[PDB]
């Protein structure tokens, strides 16, 4: 489950467009999949690398730079075998995306629904009568 | 209190300008007023509402700055 | 528009030439140069290669207050 | 009400509140908002459809 | 003018060293964590 | 050949290894320069930079400023290099307030006591740099001039 | 961070998660609709705010609603 | 005219408004 | 034989049936409207043909077609400026005293009081002014009659005609294959030998034997109708040799490669034409001879058919060094491949070629009495001015449109382009720190020089009385070009142009060129000039380097060339596309643009056009004002602004009333564009439910269902009325000026 580190990474010539002093000190983001081919892509970043045939590794500063080549990877190579994971500073890899192994798109058992909110939307609390209260305007 | 005197004539001055970027001609050019130092003309019209409720002198325009201070305390 | 209106009947008035205002209002091009470009000529000649004189500070004013508006923009 | 048939809006946060659609199905399940209504206008998204419950609902 | 040296020994302490020391412990206050 | 190469051998580093960025001369000024030089004191640091900063603000205050074509020239020149000085050395002071989080190591410059001592220095080179520049162009008619005293 | 709510009238067209940049939404099984399942938010704290998932929502009031909140460096959408 | 005491004056009565105003912001502030 | 003529013959059919069916040409648009924005929609996208259709083929059909519709535009728009000047002008009056006649080809009709625009422009004539250079043109051209000038309008007439019918054709009848399209060797051999050769050789030879001895006799002071006619020069040998001698000899002093034997009539003088303070026509006929022959020997450049010749992809593929990885590789297909490519490089290079042309032309004045023609040399210059700016903001468009759309990655690893992308926060940055270092010190010497002379500190400013700043180099290079005639070009007579130094050209007591001296003004308004082209560059270049991904959004391209955000998130992603960057950066041309037409405006009234007194002094239009004013802001409002402004405020009551209601209307319509730049969608669609609830309240709403502007769409409304309201604003002030005072 866990990032293998030694993963080959991808052909790039270099940008000004990767990740900055915040990604060693706060949090960088990896992406991880697997190709069959030795093919170009276009990096969220920048220019043009090249994809290596086997298994690749990324390192991009941001979530959004990670699922923009995941797209990328699965709309024009049609790749479905990428991890996005998070990089902390201290070490730790934290898994994020497919979180559960299965899209988010579709529906897995033992998902638990946050944000969901039992009424409509027009049922909403006017602010006044949350006003000076604890109490949520969503009922 | 020069204003007072001659209240058509004498253009009223709302502060002094002490501005160390001034030139020489600016110094010159700001020195209306009766006085011997460059000023700001008022344009707020204190001078005729002073007038007109009372204030003669500078010791009474002073005086009320006082008791505004006080006020403000 | 009021302050505008306010000022150029008024400085028309104070001349003694308010059938200048009542001639040149009812067009544009009369507001624009009865109004703005023929009392612009004091203010903006506050300073010059010539000289300066007491107005140059609203002559200085108004350039900055061009290039506030401008800078929002 | 019943399919095909036309119906004023009753939903206030709806594009088409008080206006006419028609009904094109009706749920049997346990659904929320079983009719399904079709509009002639396009809402601002450009849908020009939606569901509602019963009580959201009635025939003209 | 009287007190003529008081325009002299407050306009630049009030407009360069009033803004210069409120804006140095602004920025120190903005900054700082605890 | 090829001249430009990724940053550090990492090629997703937001940073391209160029001639300008990484040729031996750049790596050479740098190292050489008081700021990143090996070996050297946060005061010492300090002290370097401000020597060579204080000694050429003098320069454009003097020959540029308001009292230029006046006899106290010079020493307008070094009060406006002084309290430019003061302000810098004001902002040196702030920033490493709130930057830096008090610490017992003091060897680095991006440290509590490492920028206090850089602050140190800087304040102690400026003002004795714009002295130096004081005196020189003082003492040489040469420099009072702007190189015409010859002509 | 931003707060994303999905309502009940979410008809689970699975559209606001495809749009989702972040992986902020994904797909729970709710009896309520006929497709059997609704979005859902479990990761708000990736949410950039920036409302894809209301532009897919073909309901005619977006079930997925965002509520940009509090700031952070990853709701900012800062690479540094 | 204003004697240079009777600004003297002015200034200590402003420095008593600086001071209640310091302890105004704070109190405002918390 | 690679290189060969393919068609598709009867590929569309001429039917009237999608005239009638708005929206014909894309899926969306084609099912027709619901809500008004497919109104807005049908206009916007309709030349955007690569977003229709997935063929290039089809493409480049559509392409080539609405190019003859364009050059049959053209061809009508100069027939009617050629009928204007046959039939409404004073062009024969004018012939006859061109210092005192002011050229007039627009007449208006009587109706509302509006007639009082027929102005007495001279010669016995009442029409509107006319600005556009035409009587200078034709005089060049040796026209001398009406009865010619009516046949150059049918002559462009029947070319208009001929265009229209080719784009028919070409599109319906016989629509060349892609692979014709894609020959960019042949294309460029014949658009090199066969358009700019032939048309160089054509015009030469028509000076050489048409203008030539037409203004010969013109400033001998021969009247127009004692000239004769020009096939009499074609055919009489010997009266054509009487005014060139060098005709006695023929073609055999060209042929036998004895061509000083041409001197009389091919010159190189240099300078201006005593008479009509315009360039000597012998030195055109020579300059367009000599264009002639480098065109159509680059023409013969690139190999087509037969063995010689360079391949393009060869040249580009071979030039590729240490710093810049495979180089030019990839780049002929680019430019072979997508039509934005070519429309962002060609539409950059005809705005710089527009701005060369109005720097050129009023230096080195090209047409007789045009010189001594204020408002045409003023009009021309600040026309080609703007057509320069807003070409290159065009290019930086289509350059956008180009990285969107056609740039592919996999055929782009590790070329120019793939370097380009890889380094462009560098590039942004240092053009970043560039804009904001010649921000501060171009238009911060103006707020110093502002500051110390409303401070009364005179010797603090920047300016030639006090802190000198010259500008060295350009008065060097004025001096090497005053020296040059008989030392660094020794067979020149003249200077290049009397901008640089020399005499003082004079014709009809009015200056046709002179000197223009630099000085601290120029200095400063050259760097102005220099940060408002680097910003304009800055804001274009980082929506083409930023087009497809940034740091804030990595999926840029996927949105689209024009997409109004990505959202409030992120902080807020507005105006994130490469159209947003068009549409900021053709604020910033306008900037410039209006900077330098304002300094040429100034200058050349300030310390160039005048009239001669006696003793050759010049009493210039505004008596040297722009040494010691256009060095603060304060002086171009006063002593330019305010000063030359006099014009339009008083032109009531006369010929010039439509310069000040132009003035006035373009003033209302650049503060209307305010109301669609500082506002949004959201306002207007909720004031349009208000509008639509007392609409259905009468039951009278409409069935495309009414909303505001897209957001886009807002911008461009913006910007188009705010570019109109201020290039109109400029253009009223600019004519009514020097219409009254040149
Ligand atoms: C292309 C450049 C050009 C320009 C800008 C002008 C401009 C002008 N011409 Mg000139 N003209 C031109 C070319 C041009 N002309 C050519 C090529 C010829 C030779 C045939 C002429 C011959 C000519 C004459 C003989 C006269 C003018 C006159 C005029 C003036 C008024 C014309 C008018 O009111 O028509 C208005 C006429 C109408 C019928 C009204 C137009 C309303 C309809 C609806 C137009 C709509 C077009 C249509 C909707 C497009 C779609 C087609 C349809 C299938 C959908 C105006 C200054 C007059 C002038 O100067 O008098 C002093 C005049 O007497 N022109
Ligand atoms: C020597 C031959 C030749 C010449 C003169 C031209 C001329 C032109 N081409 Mg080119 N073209 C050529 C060969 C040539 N082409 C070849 C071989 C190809 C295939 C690779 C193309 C492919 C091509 C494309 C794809 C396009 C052009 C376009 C154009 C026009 C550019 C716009 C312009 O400045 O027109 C104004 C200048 C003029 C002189 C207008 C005159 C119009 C005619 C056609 C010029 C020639 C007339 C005749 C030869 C003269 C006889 C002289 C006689 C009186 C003695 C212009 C008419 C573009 C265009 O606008 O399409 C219409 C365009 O898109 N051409
Ligand atoms: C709030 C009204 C007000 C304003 C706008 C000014 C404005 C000015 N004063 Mg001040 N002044 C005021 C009240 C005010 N005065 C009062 C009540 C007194 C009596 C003590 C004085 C006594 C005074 C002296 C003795 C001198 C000035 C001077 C000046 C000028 C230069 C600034 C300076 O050195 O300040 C110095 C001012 C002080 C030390 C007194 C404090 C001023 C008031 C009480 C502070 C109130 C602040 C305001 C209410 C809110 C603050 C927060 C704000 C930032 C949002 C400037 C024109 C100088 C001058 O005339 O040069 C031409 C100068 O030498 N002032
Ligand atoms: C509002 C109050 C204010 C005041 C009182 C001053 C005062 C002055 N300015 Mg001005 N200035 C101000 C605001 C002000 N500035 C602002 C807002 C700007 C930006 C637009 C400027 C921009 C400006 C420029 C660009 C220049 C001045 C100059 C000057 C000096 C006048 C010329 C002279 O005699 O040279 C004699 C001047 C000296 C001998 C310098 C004395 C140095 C002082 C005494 C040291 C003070 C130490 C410092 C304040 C420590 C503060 C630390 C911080 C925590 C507060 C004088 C010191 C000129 C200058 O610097 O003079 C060389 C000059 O070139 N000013
Ligand atoms: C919106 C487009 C537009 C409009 C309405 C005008 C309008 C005008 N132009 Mg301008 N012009 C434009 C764009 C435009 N221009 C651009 C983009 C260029 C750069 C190529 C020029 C360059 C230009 C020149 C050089 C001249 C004009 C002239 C004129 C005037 C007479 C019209 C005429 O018969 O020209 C007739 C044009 C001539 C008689 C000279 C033509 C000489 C050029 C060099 C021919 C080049 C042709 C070739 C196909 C260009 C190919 C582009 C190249 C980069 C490959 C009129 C004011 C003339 C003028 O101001 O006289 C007062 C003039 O001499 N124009
Ligand atoms: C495309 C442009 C063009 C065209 C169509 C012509 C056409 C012509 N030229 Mg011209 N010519 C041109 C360009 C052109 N020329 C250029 C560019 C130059 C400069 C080198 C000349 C210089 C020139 C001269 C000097 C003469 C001609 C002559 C002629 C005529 C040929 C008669 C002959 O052979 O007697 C040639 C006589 C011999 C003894 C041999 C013919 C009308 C002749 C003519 O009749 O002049 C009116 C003539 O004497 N031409
Ligand atoms: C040779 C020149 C040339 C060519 C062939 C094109 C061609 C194209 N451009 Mg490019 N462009 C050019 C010059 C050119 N443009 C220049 C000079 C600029 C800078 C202003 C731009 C800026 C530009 C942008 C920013 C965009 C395009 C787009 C497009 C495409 C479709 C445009 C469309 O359907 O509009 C149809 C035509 C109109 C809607 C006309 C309205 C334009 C103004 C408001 C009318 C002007 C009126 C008049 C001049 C003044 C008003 C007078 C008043 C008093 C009555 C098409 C590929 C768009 C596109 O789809 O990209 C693919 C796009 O986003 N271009
Ligand atoms: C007159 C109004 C105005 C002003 C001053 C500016 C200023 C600027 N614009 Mg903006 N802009 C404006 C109108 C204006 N713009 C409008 C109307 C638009 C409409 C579309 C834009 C669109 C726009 C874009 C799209 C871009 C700019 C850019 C820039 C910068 C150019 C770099 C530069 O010159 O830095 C120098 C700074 C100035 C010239 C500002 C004036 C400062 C003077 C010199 C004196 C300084 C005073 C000093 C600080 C006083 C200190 C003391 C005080 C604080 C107490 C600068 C911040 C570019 C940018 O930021 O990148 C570089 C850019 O890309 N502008
Ligand atoms: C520009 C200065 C210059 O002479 O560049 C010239 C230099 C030439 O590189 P090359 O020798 O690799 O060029 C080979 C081919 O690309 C040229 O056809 O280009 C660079 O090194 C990049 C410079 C970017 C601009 C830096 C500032
Ligand atoms: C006024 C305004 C509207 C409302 C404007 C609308 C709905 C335009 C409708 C105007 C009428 C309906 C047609 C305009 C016709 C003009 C008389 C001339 C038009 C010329 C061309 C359209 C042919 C917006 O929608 C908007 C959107 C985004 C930013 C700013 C704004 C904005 O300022
Ligand atoms: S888009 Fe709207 S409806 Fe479709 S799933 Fe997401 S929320 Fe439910
Ligand atoms: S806002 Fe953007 S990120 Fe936050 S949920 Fe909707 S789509 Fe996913």
């Amino acid at each position: 489950e866990t990032l293998n580190l030694q993963i080959p990474s991808p052909t790039f010539e270099g940008s000004t467009g990767g990740w900055l002093r915040a990604a060693e000190v706060e949090e960088k983001y990896a992406i991880t999949w697997t190709s069959p081919k030795e093919q170009v892509f276009e990096m969220p970043t920048g220019g043009a690398a090249i994809m290596r045939q086997g298994e690749n590794l990324l390192y991009l500063a941001r979530k959004e730079q990670c699922l923009a080549l995941a797209t990328q990877v699965k709309n024009s190579f049609k790749i479905t075998d990428y991890k996005v994971y998070r990089i902390f500073p201290s070490g730790e890899v934290q898994y994020l995306h497919p979180k559960d192994g299965v899209f988010p798109e579709k529906v897995n058992a033992g998902r638990v629904g946050v944000g969901n909110v039992s009424h409509s939307i027009g049922k909403n609390l006017n602010p006044a009568q949350i006003k000076f209260t604890s109490k949520s305007f969503n009922g | 209190e020069q204003w007072v005197l001659n209240p058509l004539k004498v253009k009223p001055i709302a502060h002094a300008i002490w501005d160390p970027h001034f030139g020489q001609p600016a110094v010159k050019a700001f020195t209306k007023g009766g006085v011997s130092y460059p000023v700001n003309i008022a344009t707020s019209g204190v001078y005729h509402w002073w007038y007109t409720i009372g204030m003669r002198s500078n010791t009474d325009l002073y005086a009320g700055s006082l008791f505004l201070l006080f006020l403000a305390g | 528009w009021v302050t505008f209106y306010w000022h150029w009947k008024h400085i028309t008035i104070w001349q003694g030439n308010a059938g200048q205002f009542n001639e040149s209002s009812t067009y544009i091009m009369g507001w624009l140069r009865d109004y703005l470009w023929l009392n612009s000529s004091p203010l903006i000649n506050g300073y010059n290669p010539f000289g300066m004189n007491s107005l140059s500070v609203w002559s200085w004013m108004f350039l900055f207050g061009h290039l506030i508006w401008a800078t929002g923009f | 009400v019943k399919r095909g048939s036309k119906v004023r809006i009753l939903r206030k946060e709806s594009y088409w509140y008080q206006d006419i659609g028609t009904v094109a199905t009706i749920d049997t399940s346990g659904i929320r908002y079983p009719v399904v209504v079709r509009f002639e206008k396009v809402s601002y998204s450009g849908v020009n459809t939606n569901n509602f419950s019963l009580d959201e609902v009635v025939e003209v | 003018m009287t007190a003529a040296y008081l325009p002299s020994i407050l306009v630049p302490i009030i407009g360069l060293i009033f803004p210069g020391l409120v804006m140095a412990f602004a920025f120190i206050y903005i900054e700082q964590d605890e | 050949s090829q001249f430009i190469k990724p940053y550090n051998d990492d090629p997703f580093v937001g940073n391209l290894a160029t001639p300008v960025s990484t040729s031996s001369f750049t790596k050479s000024l740098l190292s050489n320069l008081p700021a990143y030089r090996a070996g050297l004191s946060p005061l010492l640091r300090g002290v370097e930079i401000g020597l060579t900063h204080g000694y050429f603000l003098v320069g454009p205050f003097y020959k540029l400023g308001p009292l230029r074509n006046s006899d106290v020239a010079l020493l307008s020149g070094f009060f406006s290099a002084l309290g430019l000085i003061v302000i810098l050395v004001a902002c040196l002071t702030i920033y490493g307030v709130v930057s830096f989080e008090e610490t017992e190591a003091k060897d680095q410059l991006q440290t509590a006591k490492g920028w206090r001592q850089f602050t140190s220095g800087w304040l102690v080179g400026s003002v004795g740099g714009a002295s130096f520049a004081y005196i020189l162009i003082s003492n040489i008619p040469f420099l009072q001039t702007a190189g015409m005293s010859m002509l | 961070s931003h707060s994303v709510k999905v309502y009940d009238t979410c008809i689970g067209c699975t559209q606001c998660v495809r749009a989702c940049p972040c992986d902020v939404l994904e797909m729970v099984s709710w009896d309520g609709c006929k497709a059997g399942q609704i979005a859902s938010a479990p990761r708000t704290e990736d949410c950039i705010g920036c409302k894809r998932c209301e532009t897919a929502c073909p309901t005619d009031f977006l079930s997925v609603r965002v509520y940009l909140g509090g700031e952070t460096t990853r709701s900012m959408g800062l690479a540094y | 005219m204003i004697s240079d005491t009777q600004i003297f004056i002015a200034l200590i009565l402003a420095l008593v408004s600086l001071v209640l105003a310091i302890r105004l912001g704070r109190a405002l502030y918390q | 034989k690679k290189v060969s003529i393919t068609v598709d013959r009867d590929p569309v059919a001429t039917s009237f049936e999608k005239w009638a069916q708005p929206g014909h040409f894309s899926r969306t648009l084609a099912k027709g409207p619901k809500t008004t924005t497919w109104i807005w929609n049908l206009h916007a996208d309709v030349h955007d043909f690569d977003s229709h259709t997935n063929s290039l083929e089809d493409i480049s059909r559509k392409i080539f077609s609405a190019h003859f519709g364009q050059l049959s535009i053209i061809f009508l728009w100069l027939s009617g400026m050629y009928f204007h000047g046959a039939r409404f002008s004073n062009y024969s009056a004018w012939l006859s005293n061109p210092t005192a006649v002011k050229p007039s080809a627009q007449v208006v009709w009587p109706i509302v009081g509006q007639e009082v625009l027929n102005g007495d422009v001279g010669g016995g004539f009442q029409g509107v002014q006319v600005t556009s250079g035409f009587f200078q043109i034709w005089r060049s051209s040796g026209i001398t009659s009406e009865v010619e000038l009516y046949w150059c309008a049918l002559a462009g007439l029947i070319m208009s005609g001929l265009m229209i019918f080719a784009g028919w054709f070409h599109y319906h009848k016989a629509a060349p294959k892609l692979e014709w399209f894609q020959n960019a060797e042949s294309m460029l051999n014949h658009h090199l030998s066969g358009l700019l050769g032939l048309g160089c050789l054509s015009w030469a030879g028509h000076q050489i034997h048409v203008s030539l001895p037409v203004n010969k006799l013109l400033d001998a002071g021969v009247a127009p109708q004692e000239i004769p006619l020009p096939h009499e020069f074609l055919v009489n040998r010997d009266l054509m040799a009487q005014l060139y001698p060098s005709f006695s000899k023929g073609l055999v002093p060209f042929f036998t490669l004895n061509w000083s034997e041409y001197s009389d009539f091919l010159t190189f003088k240099g300078g201006l034409n005593p008479v009509t303070g315009g360039l000597w026509l012998s030195d055109t006929a020579h300059h367009h001879l000599a264009l002639a022959v480098l065109f159509i020997v680059a023409g013969h450049m690139y190999r087509t058919n037969w063995g010689i010749g360079h391949s393009m992809k060869e040249i580009l593929e071979a030039h590729k060094g240490p710093f810049t990885g495979e180089g030019h590789k990839g780049l002929y297909e680019i430019l072979t491949t997508s039509w934005h490519a070519q429309l962002a490089i060609n539409l950059a290079m005809l705005g710089s070629v527009s701005i060369i042309v109005a720097h050129h032309m009023y230096a080195m004045p090209p047409y007789p009495y045009i010189a001594t023609d204020y408002p045409t040399q003023l009009s021309i210059f600040t026309h080609h001015m703007w057509i320069g700016g807003f070409c290159v903001c065009g290019g930086a468009a289509h350059a956008g449109i180009f990285m969107v759309r056609d740039y592919n990655p996999a055929q782009n690893y590790n070329n120019l382009l793939d370097r380009v992308i890889r380094h462009r926060d560098a590039i942004i940055s240092h053009l970043n720190w560039i804009c904001i270092f010649l921000g501060f010190h171009s238009f911060g010497l103006y707020i110093h020089n502002d500051t110390m002379r409303a401070l009364g500190r005179t010797q603090d400013m920047f300016s030639d009385t006090a802190i000198q700043l010259k500008p060295v180099f350009a008065q060097w290079v004025q001096s090497i070009h005053t020296l040059a005639p008989g030392n660094t070009t020794p067979n020149a007579l003249a200077t290049a142009s009397y901008a640089f130094g020399g005499d003082v050209v004079a014709v009809g007591n009015k200056v046709a060129m002179m000197p223009i001296s630099l000085g601290t003004a120029d200095f400063m308004v050259h760097h102005i000039h220099a940060f408002t082209i680097h910003v304009t560059v800055l804001i274009l270049l980082k929506g083409v380097l930023f087009s497809r991904n940034s740091r804030l959004i990595p999926d840029k391209a996927n949105l689209g060339f024009r997409f109004p955000c990505d959202g409030p998130g992120r902080g807020g992603t507005c105006q994130s596309s490469a159209w947003d960057s068009v549409f900021l950066g053709l604020f910033w041309m306008y900037n410039c643009i209006s900077v330098v037409i304002f300094h040429f405006s100034w200058k050349m009234q300030s310390d160039v056009w005048g009239t001669v007194q006696s003793d050759g002094t010049v009493t210039h239009i505004t008596g040297g004002n722009f040494a010691q004013s256009a060095i603060t802001i304060n002086g171009w409002l006063r002593d330019f602004l305010w000063a030359q402004a006099s014009q339009v405020i008083q032109s009531y009551g006369s010929a010039l009333s439509a310069y000040g209601l132009i003035f006035l209307g373009a003033h209302f319509i650049w503060a209307f564009s305010l109301m669609f730049l500082f506002s949004g969608r959201g306002y207007w669609q909720e004031l349009i439910e208000s509008i639509v609830w007392a609409h259905n309240k009468l039951n009278v709403a409409p069935a495309i269902q009414p909303r505001a502007l897209s957001i886009t769409q807002g911008r461009a409304v913006g910007l188009a009325h705010y570019l109109l309201g201020g290039i109109g604003t400029t253009w009223a002030f600019f004519l009514a000026r020097i219409i009254s005072v040149g």
